[PDB]
Protein backbone atom coordinates (compact mmCIF):
# COMPACT_ATOMS: atom_id res chain seq x y z
CA UNK A 1 0.00 0.00 0.00
CA UNK A 2 1.63 3.49 -1.18
CA UNK A 3 1.15 5.70 1.34
CA UNK A 4 2.27 9.76 0.64
CA UNK A 5 6.51 10.40 0.02
CA UNK A 6 6.67 11.24 3.54
CA UNK A 7 4.66 8.30 5.44
CA UNK A 8 6.68 6.07 3.21
CA UNK A 9 9.65 7.10 4.83
CA UNK A 10 8.59 7.35 8.06
CA UNK A 11 6.94 4.04 8.12
CA UNK A 12 8.92 2.26 5.66
CA UNK A 13 12.18 3.05 7.92
CA UNK A 14 10.48 0.86 11.02
CA UNK A 15 9.48 -2.17 8.70
CA UNK A 16 11.45 -5.41 9.50
CA UNK A 17 13.61 -3.98 12.12
CA UNK A 18 11.58 -5.28 15.34
CA UNK A 19 11.36 -3.49 18.72
CA UNK A 20 11.84 0.33 18.03
CA UNK A 21 13.26 2.43 20.56
CA UNK A 22 11.19 5.29 22.65
CA UNK A 23 13.05 7.71 20.22
CA UNK A 24 12.20 5.90 17.13
CA UNK A 25 8.54 5.86 18.06
CA UNK A 26 8.25 9.72 18.92
CA UNK A 27 10.22 10.61 15.64
CA UNK A 28 7.28 8.48 13.73
CA UNK A 29 4.94 10.43 15.66
CA UNK A 30 6.10 13.67 14.52
CA UNK A 31 6.43 12.88 10.82
CA UNK A 32 2.73 12.08 11.07
CA UNK A 33 1.70 15.06 12.66
CA UNK A 34 4.44 16.99 9.46
CA UNK A 35 2.25 14.61 7.44
CA UNK A 36 -1.09 15.75 8.49
CA UNK A 37 -0.19 19.20 8.53
CA UNK A 38 0.94 19.65 4.97
CA UNK A 39 -2.41 17.75 4.22
CA UNK A 40 -3.62 21.06 5.35
CA UNK A 41 -5.32 19.54 8.78
CA UNK A 42 -5.04 22.15 11.22
CA UNK A 43 -1.73 22.45 13.54
CA UNK A 44 -3.92 21.81 16.59
CA UNK A 45 -6.02 19.25 15.31
CA UNK A 46 -3.21 17.51 14.11
CA UNK A 47 -1.50 17.77 17.78
CA UNK A 48 -4.36 16.51 19.25
CA UNK A 49 -4.99 13.67 16.69
CA UNK A 50 -1.53 12.27 17.33
CA UNK A 51 -1.67 12.15 21.15
CA UNK A 52 -4.96 9.99 20.20
CA UNK A 53 -2.46 7.70 18.22
CA UNK A 54 0.14 7.53 20.34
CA UNK A 55 -2.06 6.80 23.55
CA UNK A 56 -4.31 4.04 21.25
CA UNK A 57 -0.65 2.59 20.05
CA UNK A 58 0.85 2.18 23.51
CA UNK A 59 -2.35 0.51 24.73
CA UNK A 60 -1.78 -1.92 21.30
CA UNK A 61 1.76 -2.14 22.86
CA UNK A 62 3.73 -0.72 19.97
CA UNK A 63 7.01 -0.48 22.31
CA UNK A 64 6.51 -4.41 22.77
CA UNK A 65 5.33 -5.21 19.01
CA UNK A 66 8.08 -7.31 16.75
CA UNK A 67 5.62 -5.19 14.01
CA UNK A 68 5.60 -1.59 15.02
CA UNK A 69 5.19 -0.37 11.39
CA UNK A 70 1.81 -2.41 11.48
CA UNK A 71 0.43 -1.03 14.52
CA UNK A 72 1.15 2.44 13.82
CA UNK A 73 -0.09 2.89 10.31
CA UNK A 74 -3.28 0.55 11.31
CA UNK A 75 -3.88 3.05 14.44
CA UNK A 76 -3.31 6.50 11.91
CA UNK A 77 -5.82 4.92 9.20
CA UNK A 78 -8.44 3.65 11.52
CA UNK A 79 -8.17 6.45 13.66
CA UNK A 80 -8.71 8.81 10.50
CA UNK A 81 -11.68 6.91 9.13
CA UNK A 82 -12.93 7.53 12.95
CA UNK A 83 -12.25 10.81 13.69
CA UNK A 84 -13.77 11.62 9.88
CA UNK A 85 -16.72 10.52 10.27
CA UNK A 86 -16.72 6.23 10.44
CA UNK A 87 -18.74 5.45 7.59
CA UNK A 88 -20.76 7.04 4.91
CA UNK A 89 -23.71 8.82 6.09
CA UNK A 90 -26.58 10.68 4.25
CA UNK A 91 -29.44 13.71 5.51
CA UNK A 92 -32.61 11.78 6.57
CA UNK A 93 -35.42 13.39 4.38
CA UNK A 94 -38.60 14.62 6.48
CA UNK A 95 -42.10 15.20 4.93
CA UNK A 96 -41.26 18.53 4.51
CA UNK A 97 -37.37 19.69 4.31
CA UNK A 98 -35.76 23.30 3.93
CA UNK A 99 -31.49 23.23 3.80
CA UNK A 100 -29.55 25.95 3.79
CA UNK A 101 -26.12 26.16 1.68
CA UNK A 102 -23.81 28.47 4.14
CA UNK A 103 -19.60 29.34 3.76
CA UNK A 104 -17.06 31.44 2.75
CA UNK A 105 -17.06 33.00 -0.89
CA UNK A 106 -16.47 31.21 -3.51
CA UNK A 107 -16.65 27.58 -1.99
CA UNK A 108 -19.11 26.18 -4.11
CA UNK A 109 -22.48 26.73 -2.17
CA UNK A 110 -24.69 27.92 -5.56
CA UNK A 111 -23.49 24.99 -7.75
CA UNK A 112 -23.83 22.60 -4.34
CA UNK A 113 -27.65 23.71 -3.94
CA UNK A 114 -28.19 22.85 -7.72
CA UNK A 115 -26.44 19.47 -8.02
CA UNK A 116 -28.30 18.70 -4.11
CA UNK A 117 -31.35 19.99 -6.47
CA UNK A 118 -30.57 16.92 -9.24
CA UNK A 119 -29.57 13.98 -6.77
CA UNK A 120 -33.14 14.53 -4.56
CA UNK A 121 -35.18 15.10 -7.88
CA UNK A 122 -33.93 11.39 -8.94
CA UNK A 123 -34.31 10.40 -5.89
CA UNK A 124 -38.12 11.27 -6.80
CA UNK A 125 -38.46 14.29 -4.16
CA UNK A 126 -39.73 17.68 -5.65
CA UNK A 127 -37.35 20.06 -5.04
CA UNK A 128 -36.80 24.04 -4.87
CA UNK A 129 -34.28 26.02 -5.43
CA UNK A 130 -34.66 29.74 -3.64
CA UNK A 131 -31.60 32.08 -4.65
CA UNK A 132 -31.28 34.25 -1.60
CA UNK A 133 -27.66 36.08 -2.13
CA UNK A 134 -28.72 39.65 -3.67
CA UNK A 135 -25.64 41.33 -3.20
CA UNK A 136 -23.29 39.65 -5.57
CA UNK A 137 -23.49 40.15 -9.14
CA UNK A 138 -25.69 38.27 -11.35
CA UNK A 139 -25.92 35.38 -8.58
CA UNK A 140 -29.76 35.14 -8.92
CA UNK A 141 -29.64 34.57 -12.40
CA UNK A 142 -26.55 32.21 -12.13
CA UNK A 143 -28.96 30.14 -10.19
CA UNK A 144 -31.55 30.52 -12.79
CA UNK A 145 -29.88 28.92 -15.04
CA UNK A 146 -28.48 26.24 -13.18
CA UNK A 147 -32.25 25.27 -12.25
CA UNK A 148 -33.14 25.58 -15.56
CA UNK A 149 -30.60 23.10 -16.51
CA UNK A 150 -31.14 20.52 -14.04
CA UNK A 151 -35.37 21.11 -14.39
CA UNK A 152 -36.12 22.48 -10.84
CA UNK A 153 -37.78 25.60 -10.47
CA UNK A 154 -35.87 28.60 -8.71
CA UNK A 155 -37.49 31.40 -6.74
CA UNK A 156 -35.32 34.68 -6.92
CA UNK A 157 -35.40 36.62 -3.71
CA UNK A 158 -35.80 40.33 -4.43
CA UNK A 159 -33.57 43.31 -3.51
CA UNK A 160 -34.35 44.66 0.06
CA UNK A 161 -36.75 41.49 0.49
CA UNK A 162 -37.62 40.55 4.32
CA UNK A 163 -36.61 37.57 5.92
CA UNK A 164 -40.46 37.60 6.91
CA UNK A 165 -41.63 38.40 3.08
CA UNK A 166 -39.12 35.29 1.71
CA UNK A 167 -40.94 32.85 3.99
CA UNK A 168 -44.25 33.99 2.66
CA UNK A 169 -43.67 33.09 -1.17
CA UNK A 170 -41.67 30.10 -0.55
CA UNK A 171 -43.83 28.52 1.65
CA UNK A 172 -46.35 29.34 -1.37
CA UNK A 173 -44.96 28.32 -4.10
CA UNK A 174 -44.12 24.96 -2.42
CA UNK A 175 -47.92 24.69 -1.78
CA UNK A 176 -49.28 25.30 -5.51
CA UNK A 177 -46.23 23.21 -6.70
CA UNK A 178 -45.93 20.33 -4.00
CA UNK A 179 -42.04 21.20 -3.35
CA UNK A 180 -40.54 18.79 -0.30
CA UNK A 181 -37.32 19.71 -0.60
CA UNK A 182 -35.92 23.15 -0.17
CA UNK A 183 -32.65 24.68 -1.00
CA UNK A 184 -31.81 27.93 0.52
CA UNK A 185 -28.69 29.49 -1.67
CA UNK A 186 -26.84 31.92 0.36
CA UNK A 187 -23.89 34.43 -0.71
CA UNK A 188 -20.58 33.85 0.40
CA UNK A 189 -19.48 35.18 3.74
CA UNK A 190 -16.49 35.87 5.93
CA UNK A 191 -16.88 34.29 9.43
CA UNK A 192 -16.03 37.25 11.06
CA UNK A 193 -18.11 39.62 9.14
CA UNK A 194 -20.41 39.88 12.26
CA UNK A 195 -23.05 41.75 10.62
CA UNK A 196 -23.42 39.38 7.64
CA UNK A 197 -23.06 36.51 10.10
CA UNK A 198 -25.91 38.07 11.49
CA UNK A 199 -27.86 38.65 8.82
CA UNK A 200 -27.81 34.35 8.40
CA UNK A 201 -28.55 33.68 11.72
CA UNK A 202 -32.04 36.09 10.99
CA UNK A 203 -32.62 34.29 8.01
CA UNK A 204 -32.17 31.02 9.67
CA UNK A 205 -34.55 32.22 12.93
CA UNK A 206 -37.03 32.85 10.30
CA UNK A 207 -37.05 30.20 7.46
CA UNK A 208 -36.34 27.49 10.43
CA UNK A 209 -34.29 24.96 8.06
CA UNK A 210 -33.98 21.48 9.09
CA UNK A 211 -30.26 21.42 7.29
CA UNK A 212 -27.55 23.83 7.59
CA UNK A 213 -24.44 22.33 5.58
CA UNK A 214 -21.31 24.17 5.38
CA UNK A 215 -19.97 24.17 1.75
CA UNK A 216 -16.02 23.68 2.51
CA UNK A 217 -13.67 24.16 -0.31
CA UNK A 218 -11.40 21.18 0.02
CA UNK A 219 -8.46 23.13 -0.85
CA UNK A 220 -9.11 25.34 2.36
CA UNK A 221 -6.22 25.95 4.63
CA UNK A 222 -5.43 26.18 8.19
CA UNK A 223 -8.45 28.55 8.82
CA UNK A 224 -10.37 25.64 8.80
CA UNK A 225 -10.85 25.36 12.08
CA UNK A 226 -12.04 28.77 12.97
CA UNK A 227 -14.08 29.44 10.16
CA UNK A 228 -16.32 25.73 10.83
CA UNK A 229 -16.26 26.57 14.60
CA UNK A 230 -17.72 30.55 13.79
CA UNK A 231 -20.63 29.43 11.50
CA UNK A 232 -21.22 26.65 14.05
CA UNK A 233 -21.08 28.54 17.33
CA UNK A 234 -23.14 31.98 14.86
CA UNK A 235 -25.55 29.92 12.55
CA UNK A 236 -25.55 26.34 13.85
CA UNK A 237 -24.38 23.93 11.16
CA UNK A 238 -25.93 20.20 10.67
CA UNK A 239 -23.17 18.95 8.31
CA UNK A 240 -20.97 19.53 5.81
CA UNK A 241 -20.11 19.39 1.95
CA UNK A 242 -16.88 18.93 0.37
CA UNK A 243 -16.53 20.27 -2.60
CA UNK A 244 -13.66 20.38 -5.69
CA UNK A 245 -11.98 16.88 -4.45
CA UNK A 246 -11.55 16.73 -8.15
CA UNK A 247 -8.32 18.57 -7.36
CA UNK A 248 -5.06 16.95 -5.89
CA UNK A 249 -5.81 19.09 -2.65
CA UNK A 250 -5.68 16.46 0.09
CA UNK A 251 -8.59 17.36 2.12
CA UNK A 252 -6.87 18.00 5.49
CA UNK A 253 -9.63 20.88 5.76
CA UNK A 254 -12.69 18.42 6.35
CA UNK A 255 -11.00 16.74 9.34
CA UNK A 256 -10.65 20.32 11.41
CA UNK A 257 -14.01 20.99 10.43
CA UNK A 258 -15.44 17.82 11.41
CA UNK A 259 -12.88 17.82 15.06
CA UNK A 260 -14.55 21.14 15.56
CA UNK A 261 -18.40 20.47 15.18
CA UNK A 262 -19.08 16.56 15.33
CA UNK A 263 -20.97 17.06 12.74
CA UNK A 264 -21.37 14.61 9.57
CA UNK A 265 -20.10 15.24 6.32
CA UNK A 266 -22.55 13.95 3.98
CA UNK A 267 -21.35 15.09 0.52
CA UNK A 268 -18.62 15.13 -1.72
CA UNK A 269 -18.50 17.41 -4.59
CA UNK A 270 -16.24 16.00 -7.63
CA UNK A 271 -16.84 18.28 -10.76
CA UNK A 272 -18.15 21.23 -11.89
CA UNK A 273 -21.41 19.83 -13.40
CA UNK A 274 -24.38 18.97 -11.78
CA UNK A 275 -24.18 15.31 -12.36
CA UNK A 276 -20.92 15.75 -9.94
CA UNK A 277 -22.21 14.86 -6.49
CA UNK A 278 -21.20 11.94 -4.68
CA UNK A 279 -21.59 10.50 -0.79
CA UNK A 280 -19.06 11.31 1.57
CA UNK A 281 -16.79 8.31 2.07
CA UNK A 282 -14.43 8.52 5.70
CA UNK A 283 -12.27 5.73 4.53
CA UNK A 284 -12.25 7.28 0.94
CA UNK A 285 -10.79 10.87 2.06
CA UNK A 286 -8.51 8.60 4.78
CA UNK A 287 -6.87 7.02 2.48
CA UNK A 288 -6.83 10.46 0.12
CA UNK A 289 -5.03 12.14 3.28
CA UNK A 290 -2.25 9.78 4.20
CA UNK A 291 -1.43 9.30 -0.15
CA UNK A 292 -2.74 5.65 -0.49
CA UNK B 1 6.10 35.05 19.71
CA UNK B 2 7.78 36.28 22.85
CA UNK B 3 10.16 38.76 20.90
CA UNK B 4 13.02 39.43 23.12
CA UNK B 5 13.11 35.82 25.02
CA UNK B 6 15.08 32.39 25.05
CA UNK B 7 16.10 31.98 21.25
CA UNK B 8 15.05 28.38 21.59
CA UNK B 9 11.13 29.44 23.38
CA UNK B 10 11.26 32.21 20.55
CA UNK B 11 11.84 29.91 17.32
CA UNK B 12 9.48 27.25 18.65
CA UNK B 13 6.68 30.12 19.04
CA UNK B 14 7.35 31.39 15.34
CA UNK B 15 7.30 28.16 13.99
CA UNK B 16 3.94 27.26 15.10
CA UNK B 17 2.82 31.16 13.62
CA UNK B 18 4.32 30.41 10.02
CA UNK B 19 2.71 26.72 10.03
CA UNK B 20 -0.39 28.34 11.23
CA UNK B 21 -0.11 31.27 8.42
CA UNK B 22 -0.06 28.44 6.01
CA UNK B 23 3.55 29.28 5.12
CA UNK B 24 3.73 24.84 4.94
CA UNK B 25 6.75 22.61 6.49
CA UNK B 26 9.45 22.92 3.85
CA UNK B 27 9.89 26.74 3.60
CA UNK B 28 9.08 27.20 7.26
CA UNK B 29 12.00 24.43 7.78
CA UNK B 30 14.21 26.74 5.91
CA UNK B 31 13.71 29.99 7.14
CA UNK B 32 13.86 28.48 10.36
CA UNK B 33 17.56 26.58 9.36
CA UNK B 34 18.83 29.55 7.47
CA UNK B 35 17.95 32.08 10.94
CA UNK B 36 19.82 29.33 13.57
CA UNK B 37 23.09 29.25 10.98
CA UNK B 38 22.79 32.91 10.69
CA UNK B 39 24.20 33.36 14.32
CA UNK B 40 22.28 36.25 14.73
CA UNK B 41 20.13 36.92 17.96
CA UNK B 42 17.71 39.72 17.12
CA UNK B 43 15.12 37.18 16.00
CA UNK B 44 13.02 39.72 15.10
CA UNK B 45 14.63 41.61 12.39
CA UNK B 46 16.67 38.78 11.01
CA UNK B 47 13.07 36.33 10.49
CA UNK B 48 11.40 40.13 9.00
CA UNK B 49 14.45 40.69 6.87
CA UNK B 50 14.32 37.44 5.89
CA UNK B 51 10.57 37.18 4.81
CA UNK B 52 10.22 40.71 2.86
CA UNK B 53 13.50 40.32 1.15
CA UNK B 54 11.83 37.18 -0.04
CA UNK B 55 8.45 38.79 -1.22
CA UNK B 56 10.59 40.70 -3.07
CA UNK B 57 12.31 38.35 -5.46
CA UNK B 58 3.74 52.33 -5.25
CA UNK B 59 1.92 52.07 -8.37
CA UNK B 60 1.52 49.18 -10.11
CA UNK B 61 2.56 49.55 -13.88
CA UNK B 62 1.51 46.77 -16.53
CA UNK B 63 4.01 45.73 -18.58
CA UNK B 64 1.44 46.06 -22.24
CA UNK B 65 -2.03 46.38 -23.02
CA UNK B 66 -3.71 42.98 -22.64
CA UNK B 67 -3.81 41.41 -18.68
CA UNK B 68 -4.91 37.73 -18.75
CA UNK B 69 -6.43 37.07 -15.98
CA UNK B 70 -6.33 32.81 -14.84
CA UNK B 71 -6.79 30.47 -11.72
CA UNK B 72 -8.81 28.05 -10.33
CA UNK B 73 -12.64 27.84 -9.64
CA UNK B 74 -14.18 30.22 -7.22
CA UNK B 75 -10.57 32.05 -6.03
CA UNK B 76 -12.01 35.52 -7.14
CA UNK B 77 -10.63 36.31 -10.69
CA UNK B 78 -13.87 37.79 -11.95
CA UNK B 79 -14.44 40.44 -9.14
CA UNK B 80 -10.64 41.56 -9.51
CA UNK B 81 -11.06 42.08 -12.61
CA UNK B 82 -13.53 44.79 -11.70
CA UNK B 83 -11.53 46.23 -8.72
CA UNK B 84 -8.61 46.26 -11.78
CA UNK B 85 -10.51 48.35 -13.80
CA UNK B 86 -11.61 50.34 -11.00
CA UNK B 87 -7.85 51.50 -10.13
CA UNK B 88 -6.71 51.61 -13.46
CA UNK B 89 -9.75 54.09 -14.75
CA UNK B 90 -8.55 56.41 -11.82
CA UNK B 91 -5.10 56.97 -13.08
CA UNK B 92 -7.19 58.17 -15.96
CA UNK B 93 -6.52 54.80 -18.29
CA UNK B 94 -9.01 53.81 -20.75
CA UNK B 95 -10.52 49.94 -20.22
CA UNK B 96 -11.88 47.27 -21.57
CA UNK B 97 -12.74 43.89 -20.22
CA UNK B 98 -13.02 40.49 -21.98
CA UNK B 99 -16.13 38.56 -20.30
CA UNK B 100 -13.59 35.13 -21.56
CA UNK B 101 -15.58 33.38 -18.78
CA UNK B 102 -18.00 31.40 -21.96
CA UNK B 103 -18.31 28.36 -19.65
CA UNK B 104 -20.39 29.09 -16.31
CA UNK B 105 -23.66 29.59 -15.36
CA UNK B 106 -24.14 34.02 -15.66
CA UNK B 107 -19.77 34.23 -15.58
CA UNK B 108 -20.01 36.08 -18.44
CA UNK B 109 -23.11 38.53 -17.04
CA UNK B 110 -21.67 38.81 -13.93
CA UNK B 111 -18.63 40.96 -15.68
CA UNK B 112 -21.13 42.43 -17.28
CA UNK B 113 -22.67 43.78 -14.76
CA UNK B 114 -19.74 45.07 -13.35
CA UNK B 115 -18.80 47.13 -16.35
CA UNK B 116 -22.33 48.79 -16.07
CA UNK B 117 -21.37 49.75 -12.76
CA UNK B 118 -17.68 51.06 -13.68
CA UNK B 119 -18.49 52.72 -17.24
CA UNK B 120 -16.37 50.00 -18.55
CA UNK B 121 -17.60 48.24 -22.06
CA UNK B 122 -17.27 44.69 -21.83
CA UNK B 123 -16.63 41.83 -25.02
CA UNK B 124 -19.04 39.12 -24.52
CA UNK B 125 -20.33 36.10 -26.31
CA UNK B 126 -23.56 33.96 -25.76
CA UNK B 127 -22.42 31.03 -23.40
CA UNK B 128 -20.43 28.24 -25.53
CA UNK B 129 -18.43 30.39 -27.47
CA UNK B 130 -14.99 29.73 -27.88
CA UNK B 131 -13.25 31.52 -25.46
CA UNK B 132 -9.86 32.02 -27.33
CA UNK B 133 -12.14 33.38 -31.04
CA UNK B 134 -13.06 35.88 -28.56
CA UNK B 135 -9.80 37.34 -27.03
CA UNK B 136 -8.52 37.62 -30.26
CA UNK B 137 -11.41 39.78 -31.22
CA UNK B 138 -11.37 42.06 -27.88
CA UNK B 139 -7.65 42.39 -28.45
CA UNK B 140 -8.84 44.04 -31.99
CA UNK B 141 -11.58 45.40 -30.70
CA UNK B 142 -9.05 47.26 -28.04
CA UNK B 143 -6.48 48.52 -30.96
CA UNK B 144 -8.87 49.94 -33.00
CA UNK B 145 -10.77 52.14 -29.98
CA UNK B 146 -7.24 52.87 -29.24
CA UNK B 147 -7.36 51.43 -25.46
CA UNK B 148 -5.00 51.58 -22.79
CA UNK B 149 -5.62 48.14 -21.24
CA UNK B 150 -8.22 44.71 -21.74
CA UNK B 151 -8.28 42.57 -19.08
CA UNK B 152 -9.06 39.09 -19.94
CA UNK B 153 -11.38 37.26 -17.93
CA UNK B 154 -11.01 33.36 -18.12
CA UNK B 155 -13.24 30.23 -16.74
CA UNK B 156 -12.14 29.04 -13.00
CA UNK B 157 -10.73 25.31 -13.97
CA UNK B 158 -8.39 22.94 -11.86
CA UNK B 159 -5.10 23.42 -12.58
CA UNK B 160 -5.09 19.08 -12.58
CA UNK B 161 -8.00 19.19 -15.61
CA UNK B 162 -5.04 18.51 -18.28
CA UNK B 163 -7.34 19.75 -21.27
CA UNK B 164 -8.35 22.93 -19.74
CA UNK B 165 -5.05 24.11 -19.28
CA UNK B 166 -4.30 23.62 -22.92
CA UNK B 167 -7.57 25.82 -23.18
CA UNK B 168 -5.98 28.32 -21.59
CA UNK B 169 -3.19 28.21 -23.67
CA UNK B 170 -4.96 28.32 -27.07
CA UNK B 171 -6.44 31.38 -25.21
CA UNK B 172 -3.08 32.92 -24.63
CA UNK B 173 -2.10 32.65 -28.21
CA UNK B 174 -5.20 33.86 -29.54
CA UNK B 175 -4.28 37.06 -27.93
CA UNK B 176 -0.77 36.87 -29.43
CA UNK B 177 -2.07 36.90 -32.78
CA UNK B 178 -3.74 39.05 -33.03
CA UNK B 179 -1.38 41.70 -31.35
CA UNK B 180 2.55 40.38 -31.05
CA UNK B 181 4.06 41.84 -28.10
CA UNK B 182 0.89 40.32 -26.22
CA UNK B 183 -0.19 39.33 -23.31
CA UNK B 184 2.66 41.24 -21.45
CA UNK B 185 0.88 40.39 -18.34
CA UNK B 186 -0.57 36.77 -16.87
CA UNK B 187 -1.38 37.15 -13.83
CA UNK B 188 -2.98 34.50 -11.25
CA UNK B 189 -5.06 34.72 -8.87
CA UNK B 190 -5.19 33.09 -5.56
CA UNK B 191 -7.78 32.51 -2.18
CA UNK B 192 -5.73 33.82 0.93
CA UNK B 193 -7.65 31.27 2.81
CA UNK B 194 -6.17 28.00 0.43
CA UNK B 195 -3.35 25.50 1.81
CA UNK B 196 -0.62 23.86 0.31
CA UNK B 197 -2.49 23.24 -3.08
CA UNK B 198 -1.74 26.64 -3.72
CA UNK B 199 1.90 26.36 -4.49
CA UNK B 200 0.94 23.29 -6.91
CA UNK B 201 -1.57 25.60 -8.37
CA UNK B 202 0.88 27.58 -9.16
CA UNK B 203 3.77 25.67 -10.68
CA UNK B 204 1.02 24.20 -12.85
CA UNK B 205 -0.55 27.40 -14.39
CA UNK B 206 3.41 29.02 -14.71
CA UNK B 207 3.97 26.01 -16.38
CA UNK B 208 0.92 26.03 -18.64
CA UNK B 209 0.92 29.82 -19.43
CA UNK B 210 3.78 31.53 -17.96
CA UNK B 211 2.90 33.89 -14.63
CA UNK B 212 4.18 37.35 -14.26
CA UNK B 213 2.56 38.07 -11.23
CA UNK B 214 0.21 36.48 -8.72
CA UNK B 215 -3.33 38.69 -6.76
CA UNK B 216 -3.60 37.39 -3.76
CA UNK B 217 -8.01 37.50 -2.93
CA UNK B 218 -10.01 37.47 0.77
CA UNK B 219 -6.87 38.88 2.40
CA UNK B 220 -9.43 40.51 4.47
CA UNK B 221 -10.44 37.53 6.07
CA UNK B 222 -8.74 35.89 9.41
CA UNK B 223 -6.13 34.06 6.48
CA UNK B 224 -3.09 35.06 6.14
CA UNK B 225 -1.93 33.90 2.73
CA UNK B 226 0.98 31.71 3.85
CA UNK B 227 1.49 29.78 0.65
CA UNK B 228 2.48 33.04 -0.96
CA UNK B 229 5.92 32.15 0.75
CA UNK B 230 6.95 29.18 -0.88
CA UNK B 231 5.16 30.14 -4.24
CA UNK B 232 7.57 33.56 -4.59
CA UNK B 233 10.61 31.38 -3.01
CA UNK B 234 10.04 28.44 -5.70
CA UNK B 235 8.54 30.45 -8.73
CA UNK B 236 10.37 33.61 -8.29
CA UNK B 237 7.05 35.49 -9.62
CA UNK B 238 6.16 38.97 -8.03
CA UNK B 239 3.04 39.76 -6.01
CA UNK B 240 1.06 42.20 -7.90
CA UNK B 241 -2.27 43.34 -5.96
CA UNK B 242 -3.92 41.84 -2.45
CA UNK B 243 -8.09 41.52 -2.23
CA UNK B 244 -9.55 42.57 0.62
CA UNK B 245 -13.14 42.97 0.03
CA UNK B 246 -16.14 42.57 -2.30
CA UNK B 247 -16.29 46.33 -3.58
CA UNK B 248 -14.73 47.63 -6.70
CA UNK B 249 -12.49 50.06 -4.75
CA UNK B 250 -11.14 46.94 -2.34
CA UNK B 251 -7.53 46.16 -4.17
CA UNK B 252 -4.34 47.36 -2.77
CA UNK B 253 -1.01 47.27 -4.32
CA UNK B 254 1.14 44.78 -2.66
CA UNK B 255 3.01 45.83 0.92
CA UNK B 256 5.71 43.29 1.77
CA UNK B 257 6.41 44.80 4.85
CA UNK B 258 2.84 45.03 5.82
CA UNK B 259 2.16 42.07 4.43
CA UNK B 260 5.09 40.18 6.89
CA UNK B 261 4.04 42.33 10.19
CA UNK B 262 0.73 40.90 9.60
CA UNK B 263 1.42 37.34 8.87
CA UNK B 264 3.78 37.14 12.20
CA UNK B 265 1.01 39.62 14.23
N1 LIG C 1 -14.15 21.32 -10.12
C1 LIG C 1 -15.17 21.67 -9.32
N2 LIG C 1 -15.67 22.92 -9.40
C2 LIG C 1 -16.73 23.24 -8.47
C3 LIG C 1 -17.29 22.28 -7.55
N3 LIG C 1 -18.28 22.91 -6.88
C4 LIG C 1 -18.31 24.19 -7.37
N4 LIG C 1 -17.38 24.37 -8.35
C5 LIG C 1 -17.04 25.57 -9.12
O1 LIG C 1 -16.40 26.54 -8.30
C6 LIG C 1 -16.78 27.86 -8.68
C7 LIG C 1 -17.50 28.50 -7.48
O2 LIG C 1 -18.82 27.93 -7.38
P1 LIG C 1 -20.11 28.76 -6.95
O3 LIG C 1 -21.25 27.80 -6.89
O4 LIG C 1 -20.19 30.06 -7.67
O5 LIG C 1 -19.59 29.14 -5.46
P2 LIG C 1 -20.32 30.00 -4.33
O6 LIG C 1 -19.87 29.46 -3.00
O7 LIG C 1 -21.79 30.01 -4.57
N5 LIG C 1 -19.66 31.53 -4.49
P3 LIG C 1 -20.25 32.88 -3.66
O8 LIG C 1 -19.78 32.80 -2.25
O9 LIG C 1 -19.71 34.03 -4.42
O10 LIG C 1 -21.75 32.83 -3.81
C8 LIG C 1 -17.72 27.72 -9.87
O11 LIG C 1 -16.80 27.95 -10.96
C9 LIG C 1 -18.08 26.26 -10.00
O12 LIG C 1 -18.26 25.80 -11.30
C10 LIG C 1 -16.65 20.96 -7.61
O13 LIG C 1 -17.04 20.04 -6.86
N6 LIG C 1 -15.66 20.75 -8.47
N1 LIG D 1 -14.24 38.94 1.12
C1 LIG D 1 -13.73 38.96 -0.13
N2 LIG D 1 -14.41 38.34 -1.11
C2 LIG D 1 -13.86 38.38 -2.46
C3 LIG D 1 -12.63 39.04 -2.75
N3 LIG D 1 -12.41 38.87 -4.07
C4 LIG D 1 -13.45 38.15 -4.57
N4 LIG D 1 -14.34 37.88 -3.57
C5 LIG D 1 -15.58 37.12 -3.64
O1 LIG D 1 -15.43 35.72 -3.90
C6 LIG D 1 -16.53 35.18 -4.62
C7 LIG D 1 -16.02 34.55 -5.92
O2 LIG D 1 -15.63 35.64 -6.76
P1 LIG D 1 -15.56 35.56 -8.35
O3 LIG D 1 -14.98 36.86 -8.80
O4 LIG D 1 -16.87 35.04 -8.85
O5 LIG D 1 -14.47 34.39 -8.51
P2 LIG D 1 -14.01 33.67 -9.86
O6 LIG D 1 -12.61 33.18 -9.64
O7 LIG D 1 -14.26 34.62 -11.04
N5 LIG D 1 -15.10 32.40 -9.89
P3 LIG D 1 -15.28 31.34 -11.17
O8 LIG D 1 -14.04 30.50 -11.22
O9 LIG D 1 -16.58 30.64 -10.85
O10 LIG D 1 -15.40 32.21 -12.40
C8 LIG D 1 -17.45 36.35 -4.91
O11 LIG D 1 -18.42 36.22 -3.87
C9 LIG D 1 -16.73 37.60 -4.50
O12 LIG D 1 -17.51 38.72 -4.08
C10 LIG D 1 -11.98 39.65 -1.58
O13 LIG D 1 -10.90 40.23 -1.77
N6 LIG D 1 -12.55 39.59 -0.36
K1 LIG E 1 -5.84 38.50 6.88
MG1 LIG F 1 -23.11 31.59 -4.76
MG1 LIG G 1 -15.39 34.24 -12.76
Amino acid sequence: QQLSARLQEAIGRLRGRGRITEEDLKATLREIRRALMDADVNLEVARDFVERVREEALGKQVLESLTPAEVILATVYEALKEALGGEARLPVLKDRNLWFLVGLQGSGKTTTAAKLALYYKGKGRRPLLVAADTQRPAAREQLRLLGEKVGVPVLEVMDGESPESIRRRVEEKARLEARDLILVDTAGRLQIDEPLMGELARLKEVLGPDEVLLVLDAMTGQEALSVARAFDEKVGVTGLVLTKLDGDARGGAALSARHVTGKPIYFAGVSEKPEGLEPFYPERLAGRILGM
Amino acid sequence: IPWGGNLEEVLEELEMALLAADVGLSATEEILQEVRASGRKDLKEAVKEKLVGMLEPKPVEPKGRVVLVVGVNGVGKTTTIAKLGRYYQNLGKKVMFCAGDTFRAAGGTQLSEWGKRLSIPVIQGPEGTDPAALAYDAVQAMKARGYDLLFVDTAGRLHTKHNLMEELKKVKRAIAKADPEEPKEVWLVLDAVTGQNGLEQAKKFHEAVGLTGVIVTKLDGTAKGGVLIPIVRTLKVPIKFVGVGEGPDDLQPFDPEAFVEALLE
